[PDB]
RNA sequence: GUAACGGGGCUAAACCAUGCACCGAAGCUGCGGCAGCGACGCUUAUGCGUUGUUGGGUAGGGGAGCGUUCUGUAAGCCUGCGAAGGUGUGCUGUGAGGCAUGCUGGAGGUAUCAGAAGUGCGAAUGCUGACAUAAGUAACGAUAAAGCGGGUGAAAAGCCCGCUCGCCGGAAGACCAAGGGUUCCUGUCCAACGUUAAUCGGGGCAGGGUGAGUCGACCCCUAAGGCGAGGCCGAAAGGCGU
RNA sequence: CCCGGCGAGGGGAGUGAAAAAGAACCUGAAACCGUGUACGUACAAGCAGUGGGAGCACGCUUAGGCGUGUGACUGCGUACC
RNA sequence: GUUAAGCGACUAAGCGUACACGGUGGAUGCCCUGGCAGUCAGAGGCGAUGAAGGACGUGCUAAUCUGCGAUAAGCGUCGG
């Protein structure tokens, strides 16, 4: 996801809840947990069967 | 310091039973030009008690 | 005639400290 | 693929906030008070169906009773006179005959007394 | 017959405005009128321009004679919010909303 | 604060012994309903009977299901005589649920049987937007200070004229440099901005305004310092210097 | 065309299948804030419900009685993760 | 008719519950000239004849985009 790397706040000291990137998948506009890839779904059977 | 708890709309529109505010219940008619005003106060136009006041 | 815009800002979290004694120091 | 949870979400919510109509304050308009209001009544009913036939049976015995004393004979001697005579109408219909009728209930006071005798 | 007249997007916080409208609610518009001229407050001076506007209207566009006209209905809504930044000390910033509302007058000859 | 029977009260409503009654639980019995596991029969296979028995439950193991969005069945079926969505009511299943219909809406939705998942939210001092509470409360930013008459205007404590009062005066006066970039002047407007009103404004809109042989930049000369043909160094990039 | 400051905002008329499509414009939920009607509430003590239960109002019904709303009084009862 | 004794509807400054009608707000549904991942082809460089990228100008025109360069939303010639 486009962006950067910085932390958004420090970790102590402000009261809020810890944070430690701006891409972080439960953010909004953050990236997708479980992200996909192209794929390939074919399968095998064998000549006898078909 | 700080509430603990956030009271309710009761006890807000409770709060408020006192804040409502009174009409002045009369007007008076002045004897020659025959207009309404406030008690003690001159017209319009200056009017009071019949006599012609300034009027400016 | 101009319609109405909003904007915002944040402040830098300043550090402040709690300058009086510690509440059950050593 | 994507999947989106507008409607179904508000179903479930719809469902839960109409069975909590009449109470009291937020626990009517407002989700997460009015969940833990419907399950705690729903408890509630099912420990009342219990208590229901305790509250009556006393209800009926302590009505019984006055009605024996006024002929003349505590609650306790009573029943075990009519046990004693083998007569096997419950508390229920007894304490109904005591109040809309006074004259079979003597009748069943004498017969308890006689065989108790 | 009933008569509307409406004033939308008024500058005036709406439970302010709202101390004004009940002390006309039912009664007759010539003492309103009059109620309404000698309080001393901000919005009555817009209640009492909605009143006459509505008084126009029901002599107008439908019948005449308002000599026997009441005030059946007045309530006053919530519009809009206008928001904005006031500073704080130690360079802290808060935030200003302007309320606004709607005023509604309904008269009738019945 | 009675405060060492739960109280009121008790000379038996206390204690010992004997006896007979009654009250008392989701325990047991009676009536109706559901499910699991055996045994024995029939089907002699799914299944249908006879019975016996069991059914509190966290970590955790095993077994069956509901609903959502996409693909096939689909140039099929439903639908302007009213689809999806929103809002009520009535039936129905053990549950997740399903069905019908009144109002709104104004063009799309999908039986059944299979297939694939970004497939179900109350909590993470979760992320983004909207709206409450405290509350019509605290405050309105130097204790140099204001009063009155006239004008304009829908409206004047604050604007414009006039007369008084007060404050600064090695400044709270008048010129510049740096920095800013039209804030300068005139006519029009009061939605937003001005911590209140505003007819006023450094606010909106439209016009106008900056004139050099001698003032200043540019130009001639160099300081600290920078760059540096050749040159001397250095894996490369580069370093230092006439 | 009318009220209003030659305002802002409305009310009529007119266009359109529809203006509750009027430019802050498809549909338009929830929190939150109001107006109107029915019932309850100023001698009463606590997770606000649940079991019992008069009275009142409305509708249906051929009495019988039902249905909906509210709920005096009373037994039990110290939120969720 | 007068005295006693007993019992006792009618109030709502405000508040609660239910229903009806509204306001605020922008979820849901239905859309799409905007994106994402590839298959088959092409091209794999531009520049001292001055590049990539910019500044300022150019119209009946205040501005801002898109073209163009004092021949400036365009000039010549050959084709559609
Ligand atoms: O003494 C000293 C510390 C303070 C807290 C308790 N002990």
């Amino acid at each position: 996801v486009t962006g950067s790397g910085k932390k958004p706040w420090r970790q102590k000291g402000t009261g809020r809840a810890r944070s430690g990137s701006i891409k972080s998948p439960i953010w909004r506009s953050g990236g997708v947990t479980f992200a996909a890839r192209p794929q390939d779904h074919s399968q095998k059977v064998n000549k006898k069967m078909y | 310091a700080v509430q603990q708890n956030k009271p309710t709309r009761s006890k807000r529109g409770m709060r408020r039973s006192h804040d409502a505010l009174t009409a002045v219940t009369s007007l008076s008619v002045d004897k020659t030009s025959g207009e309404k005003h406030l008690r003690h106060h001159i017209t319009a136009d200056g009017y009071y008690r019949g006599r012609k006041v300034i009027a400016k | 005639v101009a319609v109405t815009v909003y904007e915002a800002w944040r402040q830098l979290g300043y550090k402040g400290s709690w300058w009086w004694p510690r509440i059950r120091g050593p | 693929a994507r999947v989106k949870r507008g409607v179904i979400a508000r179903a479930r919510h719809k469902k839960i906030l109409k069975q909590a109509k009449g109470y009291y304050g937020a626990r009517s308009r407002v989700y997460r008070v009015a969940f833990q209001a419907v399950i705690k009544a729903g408890q509630y009913a099912y420990r009342d169906r219990r208590q229901r036939k305790r509250q009556f049976r006393q209800l009926w015995i302590a009505r019984i009773n006055a009605a024996a004393r006024q002929n003349g004979i505590s609650y306790s001697k009573f029943i075990n006179g009519l046990k004693k005579a083998s007569v096997e109408i419950d508390r229920k219909i007894l304490a109904d005959i005591a109040v809309f009728d006074k004259v079979a209930f003597t009748a069943l006071v004498e017969k308890a007394k006689a065989a108790l005798a | 017959m009933e008569t509307i007249a409406k004033h939308r997007h008024a500058r005036s916080s709406a439970q302010k405005v709202r101390l004004v409208a009940d002390l006309i609610r039912g009664k007759k518009v010539s003492q309103a009128l009059d109620i309404l001229t000698y309080t001393n407050k901000k919005a009555a001076v817009l209640v009492k321009k909605v009143l006459e506007s509505a008084i126009a209207n029901a002599e107008h566009n439908d019948g005449a004679d308002i000599d026997d006209l009441k005030v059946t209905k007045i309530f006053v809504d919530e519009g809009p919010s206008m928001k904005r930044i006031m500073p704080r000390a130690k360079g802290r910033a808060d935030r200003i909303l302007k309320r606004t509302s709607h005023i509604t007058v309904v008269v009738s000859d019945r």
